[PDB]
RNA sequence: UGAUUCAUAAUAACUUUUCGAAUCGCAUGGCCUUGUGCUGGCGAUGGUUCAUUCAAAUUUCUGCCCUAUCAACUUUCGAUGGUAGGAUAGUGGCCUACCAUGGUUUCAACGGGUAACGGGGAAUAAGGGUUCGAUUCCGGAGAGGGAGCCUGAGAAACGGCU
RNA sequence: UAUCUGGUUGAUCCUGCCAGUAGUCAUAUGCUUGUCUCAAAGAUUAAGCCAUGCAUGUCUAAGUAUAAGCAAUUUAUACAGUGAAACUGCGAAUGGCUCAUUAAAUCAGUUAUCGUUUAUUUGAUAGUUCCUUUACUACAUGGAUAUCUGUGGUAAUUCUAG
């Protein structure tokens, strides 16, 4: 209506930012960033809801101000930048680095990741264009824009991006038996293989995964991310490791696991 | 007879805000209500960390008397604790002032009254004095 | 009378509603580009004028009291270094912290000085910062530009391999 | 703009009103159980439908097949815990008919009269009713609070307030007093 | 790329020649051709098309409550299509010119009614249902009515204007 | 959590309805009303009319500051501390409200923009402005306008003429 909308309203907000129906009308609309408002994390729910490090959006404000968050090298200021997906968040008191990496239910899952790690950034293909002065240039569905990519750089590879510099160490080239990730829907934080890739013209590039478990699950291409080459991913995974387990094993699990 | 039998639930120490927060649990065994003050000198006891740099607030008691469970912080220094928590709390506290303003309702009328004027208000009074002649 | 201002260029002796917008005098737009249909009094002497203004140019025989005996003297002074040069008659050579008409005020027994806030000149700062973006400029430039040639060695590299590729049946 | 905070018109009147052989029924089992109203009896056997009508639906499903088998068996879980089921029946058609007389024992009404203290069913959910009984070491005093068996032993009197034995109570206090002025 | 007159790069010109940092806070380094010389850091804002994000108009398919005591309607005054222009940020009868006679319809067109904003949903509750949905979310409309426009990235805004 | 009863009859079994019965984040109302948590609440009639007040403005180490302001003192012989006012910026197109229109319209999912604009966003990035090439604008180009201060009009208006 007339423009832009500037609100988010708290049921409306994205259900992965696991925020409460009540305590507040609003919930934290995710500004205009690299990632898209509902595949985001703005920087209020990740430092009250999650880490629980400020009690609330002003200590979250302050701790901004402070300037010892960096999302991706640079440091950031605003309450609510969309942090996707594969953004590395570091804390420079505590030192607690961490990787934005999904959960096996969905929701963002707050990995501690080491200091050396947390340093590159793994970043799909969305595009491979020329722009003026016939530079040719590859973009990330992650956010940026590398000039002069290794030509044998298509789209939907997979980049390790050196993140401080903002250059490309390497890449992995989407194929056959290569560890993928999963980033749309149900299949939302499971990792697998791939096995086929339906073509299709036009509507959609399924891709058949399977994952450690030999359980097979099919998503669309851009719904795909590609983290290695089976047994070693380039990025290292949270507890659960994308295998997402059936409800009654869960249950088991958990009603196995009693150690008080 | 009671002790006063003070716990420090949760512990999350804070680099970031400088302090340690905490949910303060606090025991009473035939006592009834802890108070917010003693809680403060328990925590300094406990943390070494003096009632100027810890700060508490919620809690509630359960029922039937026993049990408190409220929200402490031990900031790293005095200074720290004064430019990072609200005012608000620090009033509560002692620490500082209650900040002596007009109502809210007052204070939007005088805003209204400034918009609606222009400019400096002293040409304002002149004009208003020259008209008292007419 | 009744309180309309006479316009300029408008013609006739008459009170008139028009439509004004910003730039023009007779509206003070409230919103940054907002026209509104303001009462405008043409330009024309008629007999409804309470008051004509009249700017005295040229003088004659008679002082009146403090109108041309007095003279109040400028509140505000150059505020430029270029501005102030062209107040005083001295050129670029002269250099520059003075030429300026500081103010001594005082609250009750203590009695202390004001000065302005000039602005332009050859500050070393700003010269400083000039250089900086230039050595950006440059700097960038270069690296833009070895990137470029680093590719087409890799683009070089490239096509050798897909001709030793070829070369076959 | 928050939300809706949700609620159930839970606990739902019969059908038709004056079936009277159902009204003595129901008259019975207040008595039995000491209630203030037939609301009570109207809420527990909602609760008790919930379980069944759930109870029928996973059997239109087939037992092997897996909503039925872990959904099923988690209610049956609860109802184990709860007390209301016995640890011989635990094959969700037992569930099926478990009654709402079975649902009434489990209440810390009837569990403070069947481990003694109170003596008289309605005299211990006055005593319930006036800040005594603890389950674990914190007064409950609801008398539907529906005991847990795991924490049915841990039923005591108060720490606080008397019989437990703490202070002696309020007209002790006052013939205390007068028999100071004596 | 499924697919282009695509990306994009050259040749040719025009252009009432856009843009191409006479910008603000800290800090005050490096070579002496010993001038105050030439040089260089951390940032702010602007500014170009390409990205992205927030969006934006449109747009594909399928789906609405009652009525035949509405069977024809549309097409002089755009109806349907074409060709060309004009306009628009752009597609397009959006508008203009010229031509063709189409287009929809008992698989209810068209008209009339709604005490109809649409959906999520609500009530009831064996199964199938029936009724309600002004109203916490998503869309859409409106700011007494109808019109017109300024500014602006975005309004045909009404706590803007005519 | 599949349930029916009274009523034509002289009595009987049906058609059949009436009547009861149960529910309604479905309204109203009549009595009554001690407590805990929770809480809709001028939609239905009049998208009827509105006194008064308030509901959008806003400056940082970092846009401009000789307020003839504050405050003052151990960077100003062009400036440097705070800062009313105003011009520049950006914001006011969000939000909130309401449901009048509106029935293939809106809307729901579903596509598409190879059919476009997109401040903001984060990523990117411009040696060619010269015009014959033996004496030419750079270590900084110009004049305005507001605050103010002054000369005012008006019965008045968030009025503004010199
Ligand atoms: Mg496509
Ligand atoms: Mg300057
Ligand atoms: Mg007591
Ligand atoms: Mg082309
Ligand atoms: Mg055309
Ligand atoms: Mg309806
Ligand atoms: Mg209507
Ligand atoms: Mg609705
Ligand atoms: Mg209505
Ligand atoms: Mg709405
Ligand atoms: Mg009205
Ligand atoms: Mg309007
Ligand atoms: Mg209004
Ligand atoms: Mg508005
Ligand atoms: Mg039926
Ligand atoms: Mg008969
Ligand atoms: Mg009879
Ligand atoms: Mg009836
Ligand atoms: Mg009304
Ligand atoms: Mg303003
Ligand atoms: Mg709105």
């Amino acid at each position: 209506a007339r423009g832009p909308k500037k609100h988010l309203k708290r049921l409306a907000a994205p259900h992965h930012w696991m925020l409460d129906k009540l305590s507040g009308c609003y919930a934290p609309r995710p500004s205009a960033g690299p990632h898209k408002l509902r595949e985001s994390l703005p920087l209020i729910v990740f430092l009250r809801n999650r880490l629980k490090y400020a009690l609330n959006g002003r200590e979250v404000k302050a701790i901004l101000m402070q300037r010892h968050v960096k999302v991706d090298g640079k440091v950031r200021t605003d309450t609510t930048f969309p942090a996707g997906f594969m953004d590395v968040i570091t804390l420079e008191a505590t030192n607690e680095n961490f990787r934005l990496v999904y959960d096996v239910k969905g929701r963002f899952a707050v990995h501690r990741i080491t200091d050396e790690e947390a340093s590159y950034k793994l970043a799909k293909v969305k595009k491979v264009q020329l722009g003026k002065k016939g530079i040719p240039y590859v973009v990330t569905h992650d956010g940026r824009t590398i000039r002069y990519p290794d030509p044998n750089i298509k789209v939907n590879d997979t980049v390790k991006v050196d993140l401080a510099t903002g250059t490309i160490t390497d890449f992995i080239k989407f194929d056959t038996g290569k560890l993928v990730y999963v980033t749309g829907g149900r299949n939302l934080g499971r990792v697998g293989t791939i096995v086929h890739r339906e073509r299709h013209e036009g509507g959609f590039d399924l891709v058949h995964i399977k994952d450690s478990l030999e359980n097979t699950f099919v998503t669309r291409l851009n719904n795909v991310f590609v983290i290695g080459e089976p047994g070693r991913p380039w990025i290292s995974l949270p507890k659960g490791k994308g295998i997402k387990l059936t409800i009654s094993e869960e249950r088991d699990r958990r009603r196995a696991q009693h150690g008080l | 007879s009671d002790a006063i039998t003070i716990r420090t639930r949760k512990v999350i120490s804070n680099p970031l805000l400088a302090r340690k927060q905490f949910v303060v649990d606090v025991l009473h065994p035939n006592r009834a209500n802890v108070s917010k003050d003693e809680l403060r000198e328990k925590l300094a006891e406990a943390y070494k960390a003096e009632k100027d740099a810890v700060s508490v607030f919620g809690f509630r008691t359960q029922y039937g008397g026993g049990k408190s469970t409220g929200f402490g912080l031990v900031y790293n220094s005095v200074a720290d604790a004064k430019k990072f928590e609200p005012a608000y709390r620090l009033v509560r506290y002692g620490l500082a002032e209650k900040v002596e303003k007009a109502s809210r309702q007052q204070r939007k009328q005088r805003k209204n009254r400034g918009k609606k004027i222009f400019g400096t208000g002293k040409s304002i009074a002149k004009k208003a004095a020259r008209r008292n002649a007419d | 009378k009744q309180g309309f201002p006479m316009k300029q260029g408008v013609l006739l002796p008459t009170r008139v509603k028009l439509l004004l917008a910003k730039g023009h005098s007779c509206y003070r737009p409230r919103r940054n580009g907002e026209r509104k249909r303001k009462s405008v009094r043409g330009a024309i002497v008629g007999p409804d004028l309470a008051v004509l203004a009249l700017i005295i140019t040229k003088k004659g025989e008679q002082e009146i009291e403090g109108i041309t005996n007095d003279t109040v003297p400028k509140r505000l002074g150059p505020k430029r270094a270029n501005n102030i040069r062209k107040f005083f008659g001295l050129t670029k050579e002269d250099d520059v912290r003075d030429y300026v008409i500081r103010r001594e005020v005082t609250k009750g027994d203590k009695s202390y000085t004001k000065a302005p806030k000039i602005q332009r000149l050859v500050t070393p700062q700003r010269l400083q910062r000039k250089r900086q973006q230039k050595s950006l400029k440059i700097k960038n430039a270069q690296a833009q530009r070895e990137a470029a040639a680093e590719y087409a060695q890799l683009l070089a590299k490239r096509l050798s391999e897909r001709k030793a590729e070829k070369a076959e049946v | 703009p928050r939300a809706p905070r949700t609620y159930s018109k839970t606990y739902s009147t019969p059908k038709r009103p004056y079936e009277s052989a159902r009204l003595d029924a129901e008259l019975k089992l207040a008595g039995e159980y000491g209630l203030k109203n037939k609301r009570e009896i109207y809420r527990i056997s909602f609760q008790l439908s919930k379980i069944r009508r759930a109870a029928r639906d996973l059997l239109t499903r087939d037992e092997k097949d897996p909503k039925r088998l872990f959904e099923g068996n988690a209610l049956i879980r609860r109802l184990v815990r709860i007390g209301v089921l016995s640890e011989d029946k635990k094959k969700l058609d037992y569930v099926l008919a478990l009654k709402v007389e079975d649902f009434l024992e489990r209440r810390l009404q009837t569990q403070v009269y069947k481990l003694g203290l109170a003596k008289s069913v309605h005299h211990a959910r006055v005593l319930i009713s006036q800040r005594h009984i603890a389950v674990g070491k914190q007064i409950v005093n609801i008398p539907s609070f529906m005991v847990r068996l795991e924490s049915e032993k841990h039923i005591d009197f108060a720490r606080t307030s008397p019989f437990g034995g703490a202070r002696p109570g309020r007209v002790a206090r006052k013939r205390a007093a007068a028999a100071g002025g004596e």
